[PDB]
DNA sequence: TTTTTT
């Protein structure tokens, strides 16, 4: 699986958040993908977009359940 | 032992609350008429189907949205004029400024009866929706286009300027004011809503409707209206197919759906209602694409056996019996 | 020498202060049969699991805060239904005027003996939940959306009008009027709140809850309930999938989370949570879709386990049993 | 403390 996750330049994440927030994102995806190698890319680009490569709708689903809980868990994480 | 003046202090506690706060302050749930759930027809039977209690509750606040033209200022204009039709007085604070009263004698509503009301400002509009609640003697108010509810400091100010939440403010300060006045005048308030795209659509939906959070919580009765269609007699357009998705319910089972016409300048299509309803309800026969009641050929083709139930009333008000019979699972008389 | 002199001493300030203040005034925190923590179950046996004390703590102040259509309203009735079916005495203030009786009876909550009542103002909610609490005559307040907890100046006002924090400072007075009344009549007190964005931050949460800053300081239990899915049977939309986040808790450890299903009509799937809860503890076998009980195949499916475990109450009861002894951190005397 | 907006 390939995980992209573009972030909007005009709302950037706080300095030095954009590594953190991969990793921590990489943990959620190895805890809910182990099969699979989960690898994120979490970089700044014009708009924010994810994109799922080599899954399902539904797991596209849980991954976007995923990426929520991990932008609203922020404070636990960082 | 303990349970009788567990007892006593509970009649006493009722009695002081009684006397602080008034008659109907507290009571039981069961003893209290005040709370049961009142409906009014839309003027679209599937549509009370779908509600599930039978059509819109009094006395509660109502979110209608949809697309650009799904038809939700025709809607509520057939709602307001089944209201009329019963004898309710019906005001429609138009703040999109675009209600055409000649359209709205169409859709079956007593425009001499029909208080009007062009707010220039969203609290204006809310202020007068207030003092109609208040007032008691208005038992169904329309706002239209939420989005339009504009506010004073927004008006006043220039095109550009960022008002940081304010319109969401105002909607939430009008939902905490007008709750309470709308359930004690039994008076039923309908906010028609637009939906606007979202940008960085990651966790949800793009379809997000203006106006803030706090219409979403408060509005009993959440309906999606959408235009799934068209019905062209020939070709000429001469109709639309719509979906209403009931999103949130509090007075019935959400999330069904009701499909019917709308017909431009006569409105929901009543009799293209029953012929499906009947339909579904095996009361009328589909043979393919005929159509056919008690094995007597009623017709073929939808618009011809809606025609044709038309042409013959006594039938149409016989099959409605049925329908209402069984289908309305909350018959109140 | 010393030390008796400072045992003299601090025997005479304790009689001093029981003299002046009362017998209960002072003592050892570990011979006040008053502090002991007592939990109320919440009809959701997973989120008494989550709970760590096995459910809501009797005595305290609790909020419950979520989306539209969360289950937030659901959840506080099963929780006054499990209460009543104890014998104890529920009240229910209703701010947001949005209580259905019937469905509040279908849930199983004895409606001819909840007292309810539908305040006009915010000081008004918390003047009867003041005086309930006082009379200690009701065990568990129902305060449902402290958004609609509207000061009085504000149904006075005018829509536009500004009260900056007014709800906040009367949320703030009522806590510090109402924990010790709460505390003393060993009454529970769960308030609804709803979810608001907060505007001007990037990132983390902007999910704030109204009724200011108070509720979160004062409510010994905090409850996000979210609808994360549908439950569905085929086509019809029959009920919501939702989780219970503990995100504070002073009886048992925080962050612990539940999932279940509220069934629309029914309430919380008491039996849907056994049959997972049996799951989790072993006592459940899933072979793929197929879920079978001590070598038997009791179903294929969550819905046909549930429907099983329904048509075998022994069974039924000997898992809830079971699991009620293994899954409970803190076995209640 | 109080509230999204496309
Ligand atoms: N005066 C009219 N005569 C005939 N047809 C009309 C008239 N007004 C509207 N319609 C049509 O009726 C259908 C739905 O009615 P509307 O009341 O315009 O719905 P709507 O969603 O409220 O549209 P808005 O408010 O402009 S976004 C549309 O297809 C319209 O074109
Ligand atoms: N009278 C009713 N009949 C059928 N279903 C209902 C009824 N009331 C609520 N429900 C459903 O039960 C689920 C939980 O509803 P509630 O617990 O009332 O929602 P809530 O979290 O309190 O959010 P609110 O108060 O509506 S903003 C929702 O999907 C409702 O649609
Ligand atoms: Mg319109
Ligand atoms: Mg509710």
């Amino acid at each position: 699986m390939r995980i992209e996750v573009t972030i909007a330049k005009t709302s950037p994440l706080p300095a030095g958040a954009i590594d953190a927030l991969a990793g921590e994102l990489s943990r959620r995806i190895q805890y809910a993908f182990p099969d699979n190698e989960g690898h994120v890319s979490v970089r700044y680009a014009a708009a924010n977009n994810l994109s799922v490569i080599g899954a399902t709708k539904e797991d596209k689903q849980r991954i976007s359940e995923i990426l929520q809980e991990t932008w609203e868990s922020a404070d636990d994480w960082f | 032992a303990i349970d009788e003046n567990k007892q006593k202090a509970l009649a006493a506690a009722l009695g002081q609350i009684e006397k602080q706060f008034g008659k109907g302050s507290i009571m039981r749930l069961g003893e209290d008429r005040s709370m049961d759930v009142e409906t009014i027809s839309t003027g679209s039977l599937s549509l009370d189907i779908a509600l599930g209690a039978g059509g819109l509750p009094m006395g509660r606040i109502v979110e209608i949205y949809g697309p650009e033209s799904s038809g939700k200022t025709t809607l509520t204009l057939q709602v307001i004029a089944a209201a009329q039709r019963e004898g309710k007085t019906c005001a429609f604070i138009d703040a999109e400024h675009a209600l055409d009263p000649i359209y709205a004698r169409k859709l079956g509503v007593d425009i001499d009866n029909l208080l009007c009301s062009q707010p220039d400002t969203g609290e204006q509009a809310l202020e007068i929706c207030d003092a109609l609640a208040r007032s008691g003697a208005v038992d169904v108010i329309v706002v239209d286009s939420v989005a339009a509810l504009t506010p004073k400091a927004e008006i006043e100010g220039e095109i550009g300027d960022s008002h940081m939440g304010l319109a969401a403010r105002m909607m939430s300060q009008a939902m905490r004011k007008l709750a309470g006045n709308l359930k004690q005048s039994n008076t039923l308030l309908i906010f028609i809503n637009q939906i606007r795209m979202k940008i960085g659509v990651m966790f949800g939906n793009p379809e997000t409707t203006t106006g803030g959070n706090a219409l979403k919580f408060y509005a009993s009765v959440r309906l999606d209206i959408r235009r799934i269609g068209a019905v062209k007699e020939g070709e000429n357009v001469v109709g639309s197919e719509t979906r209403v998705k009931v999103v949130k319910n509090k007075i019935a089972a959400p999330f069904k759906q009701a499909e019917f016409q709308i017909l431009y300048g006569e409105g929901i299509n009543f009799y293209g209602e029953l012929v499906d309803l009947g339909v579904k309800e095996k009361l009328i026969e589909k043979a393919g694409a005929w159509y056919s009641y008690k094995g007597e050929k009623i017709g073929q083709g939808k618009a011809n056996a809606t025609a044709w139930l038309k042409d013959n009333p006594e039938t149409a008000k016989e099959i409605e019996k049925k329908v209402r019979e069984l289908l309305l699972s909350n018959p109140n008389s």
